[PDB]
């Protein structure tokens, strides 16, 4: 019956709830009291990547952490080189509305999508040197919030119809189809080893996926709001999340809880982009204050800002070996933060 | 929405049977990755301008 | 170095077509669409000419680009950003709605559901300044419907009439006062006709206004 | 992705004659041309460029003020317009393809080119190694010298290697040191810092026997080295 | 046949002016109105250049315009402060090379203003008759216009400085200003008349296509407010001076040297008038005045 299974399931609630608070042995925050604090973290503005005439929605690195990509609502996909601030390619793109993008781990291939319910996937390295699109992976019935490559074939996405998928490039059907979200999926982001990925939805959850099985582990809740970005730790074993309840919360896979919030009571605005830095102790995050925040990942203190941008800071991304911070933001700019 | 529920309950059962570790520990263990590659993070500790690519 | 130059000239022809692609979208027309599902939204799109649906049209040398977004059916806080800076929001209302009720929904009148998304879009904090064209269409299958049913079953206070010319004005000026921007943003409503073909030549109007009057705003003289 | 030319024959000195060089299945407009010339004995020697959208245009001291190099990108040609004919302007004149962007590799495709044969401050790069006896299944290297050091401040050693089998047009086998060219094996590999340049072949089979060259490309106007022959 | 060994004195008394040694109760007013009017010019145009560069709202090329605008005027003020406290018996220590630099202050700095004018009007129509929404802002024309609009200042008040004066022709030349030459006068005076009516059509082209197609559908009542402000303003501080220097150089025994000194006064009150009349309406920079 109905009745038996939801009062049995609002029980199931109970023993995760229940065997949570015994896990919790102490807060983070009295574990690292005596940690010496980080000091004032001062980033300049090295170099200001300009040519995108209308508002960046998405960036990323490449493995290199050299090149970048961007993608903006003029309908133009960007390769940059970070050190000269020149153009590599401008790749035009077939629907203007284009909400995220993906710089592959070799370099040899780029993806975006966005409202068009399409995630297309450009070949850079060819023959006849003019980035083609290769694959349009048309299987969402609603707009991607997100991409992410696994290998040059295995690329995961999440989409607005509340389903994240994992897709196999050269036949373009989904492998495997990630279900059990309740509301529109905004971010997910991918483990170190490529194993295991978590997305933040807009019912204010995170679920960890494993990609092989296509079955959720586990699911954290705290938030109040849309969860906008989400990332890992380094050492793949906890994630942090940025929502529009203007906290970012700093989960554990192994001890299925909360360990901080990120929480100042002069920050109002919601979170868009959160990032860490290569070590782990500073978790950026992108903020709708036109500014952008660097936290003490370990003691909850805002030992930074990134004020640089005139409108609100789209996506901030760091480079693989953290000698640098790259935030986009709606005012058509690119900085580059070292 | 028999299905859904019936989907929902075995959700959390998978969920619920997984060995759960202390947050003490896993707090140590985030403190300790994070100071062991300390001296490796560029925006933490400032570099010279002779290893600074910008 | 030769090879560091030669980059740079890429570069340079990079964005040489950048700014000419850019110069060439500023001259074309966004206007995005709204409505109901029956508003005619699919029958007004007829006559100027999934996921998000493009129409482009050309009328008196100027490029028009529709934006038929009614495929979506998702969270429109995430996505509806994506649009701010649009010329104008057409918003289709079909009058004939006045008497039914959606079937989806148990006793909320279609009419009334379609004030309370154009209440959510004329005071959204993305299109403050932006001016929203309200096309009020199957004006005269409401007209045969007025005549024998009451105007009542929708609006439950109303002193008037059931004649056609005194039931949509009330209507009319229901709708244009739903917005608390009176003085940033311009309503500019009109009676669907079939045969004229001026359904495109009021967006052509309603368009050229609300050019001509920023054109006035940035240089001063306004 | 060929590209072919036309022109060439027999020329009385002082005459003057066109080159056009037909590019075909890839994106012409995008790509920097070069020419490059073979006399009828001797190795490679660079003699114009025009870079993408004719930008920039240089020229070899042999041939400067008496050449003018065109293209056409409508119609994916590229012209070479000779002036005045001199008795060392016989040659057979590859025309080239590059494109200069991060991670890119130039001097990878090269035409069959044309037989011209008329009637009658340079960085220099040395090898001499020529005729170098090999059996095929044997390790073989090939050292390279310079008078400069390629190495510029941003690490690109711009030295580059190319393969000209017997008939056949020059084929890029390494773009920059310790970079290896696409569609080339593996056993290809190069080693070499600032001044020394070598290039290693694990082990070699008959296809790959003939002559192999030496470009840099830190400044204009490209001089190339002279021949190194696998012989078999 | 040049005379320019004379002095300032043996030209006063060539034409029919008079070199007033003594200082005089018309010379004080004179000096006081003036005075005002430099330090009321001086000081708004310094509010209208501080609000320009200190707002990043204002930071297009209309706005580039309207800073270059006060700073001509400034420039306006600075001569015309100048040009008192060398009046009345000061104008007695005068030398031919000293006179010429105030009278070239004072040709520069007019020009300046009138063609600013001028540019603001081209600007306007252009901005006004395109068709499109946003249109990426450039910085290039604005320069452009600025290099020229200041080159033909500096240029229009150095050639009597240099060349084109009369020390080589005594008998031809004008009443008021004993060495420029009637040749000078009618240029400067062309010029401004053919920049007044150019302004004049442009406004009334930028007025036809708002009233059609505004219409067609208040923006009207305030266009036409607009428009006729900014006309007058030119042309009750303009007509008077052209006016005179055309009487000068084109009817002889006409006395004409009569109201001069006040109707440069009037001339000068109108780079007054500019930073208010350009500023008024654009209710969001009048009132960042704080
Ligand atoms: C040189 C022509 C340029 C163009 C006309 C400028 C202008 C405009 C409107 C009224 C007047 C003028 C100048 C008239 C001479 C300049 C002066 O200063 N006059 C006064 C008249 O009383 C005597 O000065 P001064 O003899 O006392 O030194």
């Amino acid at each position: 019956e109905l009745d038996q299974l939801r009062q049995e399931a609002e029980q199931l609630k109970n023993q995760i709830r229940d065997a949570r608070k015994a896990c919790a042995d102490a807060t983070l925050s009295q574990i690292t009291n005596n940690i010496d604090p980080v000091g004032r973290i001062q980033m300049r503005t090295r170099r200001t990547l300009r040519g995108h005439l209308a508002k960046i929605y998405a960036m990323h690195w490449g493995t290199d952490s050299r090149l970048l990509v961007s993608a903006s609502q003029d309908g133009k996909l960007i390769i940059w080189d970070s050190y000269t601030t020149n153009k590599v390619h401008a790749i035009p793109l077939r629907s203007s509305w284009v909400m995220t993008c993906a710089y592959a781990p070799s370099g040899n291939y780029v993806a975006c999508g966005g409202l068009d319910n399409i995630c297309s996937i450009y070949n850079l390295k060819t023959r006849e040197g003019n980035v083609r699109v290769s694959r349009e992976l048309a299987g969402h019935t609603g707009y991607l919030s997100c991409c992410r490559f696994l290998d040059d074939n295995q690329i995961v996405t999440s989409s607005g119809d509340t389903t994240c998928a994992l897709w196999d490039i050269e036949t373009g059907q989904q492998t495997t189809t990630f279900t059990g979200h309740t509301g529109d999926v905004m971010s997910l982001s991918l483990a170190p080893d490529t194993r295991l990925f978590v997305s933040g939805a807009c019912d204010a959850s995170a679920k960890l996926w494993d990609v092989r099985e296509g079955m959720c582990r586990q699911t954290f809740t705290g938030h109040e709001s849309d969860i906008n970005a989400i990332c890992f730790f380094p050492n793949g074993n906890a994630f942090a999340t940025g929502s529009d309840d203007a906290t970012c919360r700093l989960f554990d896979l192994r001890a299925d809880q909360e360990l901080m919030t990120y929480s100042h009571d002069n920050i109002i605005c919601g979170i868009t982009s959160v990032s860490f830095s290569k070590s782990g102790r500073l978790l950026l995050a992108g903020y709708d204050d036109f500014n952008c925040n660097v936290w003490d990942a370990l003691k909850a203190d805002r030992a930074g800002v990134l004020a640089g941008h005139d409108n609100r800071v789209s996506c901030l991304g760091v480079t693989d070996d953290g000698m640098a911070v790259a935030t986009g933001s709606w005012d058509s700019f690119l900085k580059i933060w070292n | 929405s028999i299905a859904q529920a019936r989907k929902l309950v075995e959700q959390l059962k998978m969920e619920a049977n997984i060995d759960r570790i202390k947050v003490s520990k896993a707090a140590a263990d985030l403190m300790a990755y994070c100071e062991a590659h300390a001296k490796e993070d560029p925006l933490l500790t400032p570099v010279p301008a002779s290893e600074n690519p910008f | 170095s030769a090879e560091d130059k030669a980059a740079v000239e890429r570069s340079k022809m990079i964005d040489r077509n950048l700014r000419e692609d850019g110069e060439k979208a500023a001259r074309e027309v966004k206007l995005l669409l709204l409505g109901a599902g029956e508003s005619g939204k699919s029958t007004i799109v007829k006559q100027m000419k999934t996921g998000i649906v493009e129409t482009h049209f050309t009328f008196k040398d100027l490029h028009f680009k529709m934006f038929d977004v009614g495929g979506q059916r998702s969270e429109r806080k995430k996505w509806i950003h994506c649009f701010e800076g649009v010329t104008a929001i057409i918003f289709c209302v079909a009058l004939s709605d006045y008497d039914l009720v959606l079937a989806e929904d148990e006793e909320m009148n279609r009419m009334h559901e379609s004030m309370k998304l154009f209440d959510s879009i004329c005071n959204n904090k993305w299109f403050t300044d932006t001016s929203i064209i309200l096309f009020l269409n199957k004006k005269d299958l409401f007209e045969e419907k007025i005549k024998k049913s009451p105007l009542t079953i929708c609006y439950p206070e109303y002193a008037g009439s059931n004649t056609y010319e005194e039931a949509a004005a009330y209507i009319q000026c229901q709708f244009e006062d739903l917005n608390k921007r009176k003085d940033t943003k311009e309503i500019y409503t009109h009676f669907t006709c079939a045969t004229d073909t001026k359904n495109v030549q009021f967006v052509f109007d309603a368009v050229t206004d609300v050019i001509i009057k920023n054109n006035l705003k940035d240089c001063g003289l306004f | 992705v060929q590209l072919v030319e036309s022109g060439g024959g027999l020329v009385q000195p002082g005459g003057s004659r066109k080159l056009s060089c037909s590019a075909s299945g890839f994106a012409f407009s995008s790509f920097g041309m070069h020419w490059v010339r073979q006399a009828p004995e001797k190795g490679l020697e660079w003699v114009a460029y025009i870079s993408s959208g004719s930008g920039t245009i240089y020229y070899a001291d042999t041939v400067k003020g008496r050449f003018t190099i065109s293209r056409d990108d409508p119609k994916n040609t590229l012209f070479l317009q000779m002036t005045s004919l001199r008795s060392e302007d016989t040659a057979m004149y590859y025309c080239v393809r590059s494109i200069y962007y991060y991670g890119s590799s130039p001097f990878d495709f090269w035409g069959q080119g044309t037989t011209l044969t008329v009637s009658s401050s340079d960085i220099v790069m040395t090898q001499a190694t020529s005729s170098v006896p090999v059996t095929p299944g044997e390790s073989v290297s090939i050292s390279c010298r310079s008078s400069k050091s390629l190495l510029h401040s941003n690490g690109n050693t711009y030295l580059y290697w190319f393969l000209q089998r017997p008939g056949q047009s020059p084929q890029l086998l390494i773009y920059r040191m310790s970079n290896l060219a696409s569609g080339v094996p593996d056993r290809f590999s190069g080693s070499g810092s600032g001044t020394a340049f070598t290039l290693t072949i694990s082990r070699l089979e008959a296809e790959d026997v003939g002559v192999y060259y030496c470009m840099q490309h830190l400044e204009y106007p490209l001089t190339f080295g002279a021949g190194t022959k696998l012989e078999l | 046949q040049c005379f320019y060994n004379e002095s300032i004195a043996f030209f006063y008394n060539r034409s029919g002016k008079h070199l007033a040694t003594e200082w005089n109760t018309v010379s004080k007013l004179v000096m006081g109105l003036g005075i005002t009017v430099c330090i009321f010019i001086m000081l708004a145009n310094l509010l209208v250049m501080v609000a320009i560069y200190v707002n990043r709202r204002f930071h297009f090329p209309i706005y580039y315009l309207m800073a270059n605008l006060a700073a001509a005027d400034f420039f306006a003020g600075l001569a015309y402060f100048y040009l008192m406290f060398n009046t009345g018996p000061n104008t007695r220590r005068l030398t031919v090379s000293t006179w010429l630099l105030r009278q070239g202050l004072i040709d520069t700095s007019l020009t300046a203003s009138v063609a600013n004018l001028l540019a603001i009007a081209i600007e306007r129509h252009i901005t006004v008759f395109r068709m499109q929404l946003h249109t990426r802002m450039s910085n290039r024309r604005v320069v452009v216009v600025i290099v020229v609009i200041w080159t033909m200042a500096i240029v229009m008040g150095a050639i009597p400085s240099v060349g084109w004066n009369c020390i080589c022709d005594i008998e031809n030349c004008s009443n008021m200003a004993p060495l420029y030459s009637d040749s000078y006068l009618v240029f400067w005076a062309i010029f401004n008349l053919v920049t007044f009516v150019v302004m004049v059509v442009l406004y009334a082209h930028i007025f036809g296509y708002v009233r059609q197609r505004t219409m067609r559908m208040d923006t009207m009542m305030s266009l036409l407010k607009t428009v006729v402000i900014v006309l007058g303003a030119f042309i009750i501080c303009w007509t008077p001076g052209l006016v005179l220097l055309l009487l000068d150089v084109c009817c002889p025994q006409c006395d004409v040297l009569a109201y001069e000194k006040f109707f440069l006064l009037l001339a000068e009150f109108n780079s007054a008038m500019n930073p208010i009349i350009y500023s008024y309406r654009d209710k969001e920079m009048s009132a960042t005045f704080r």
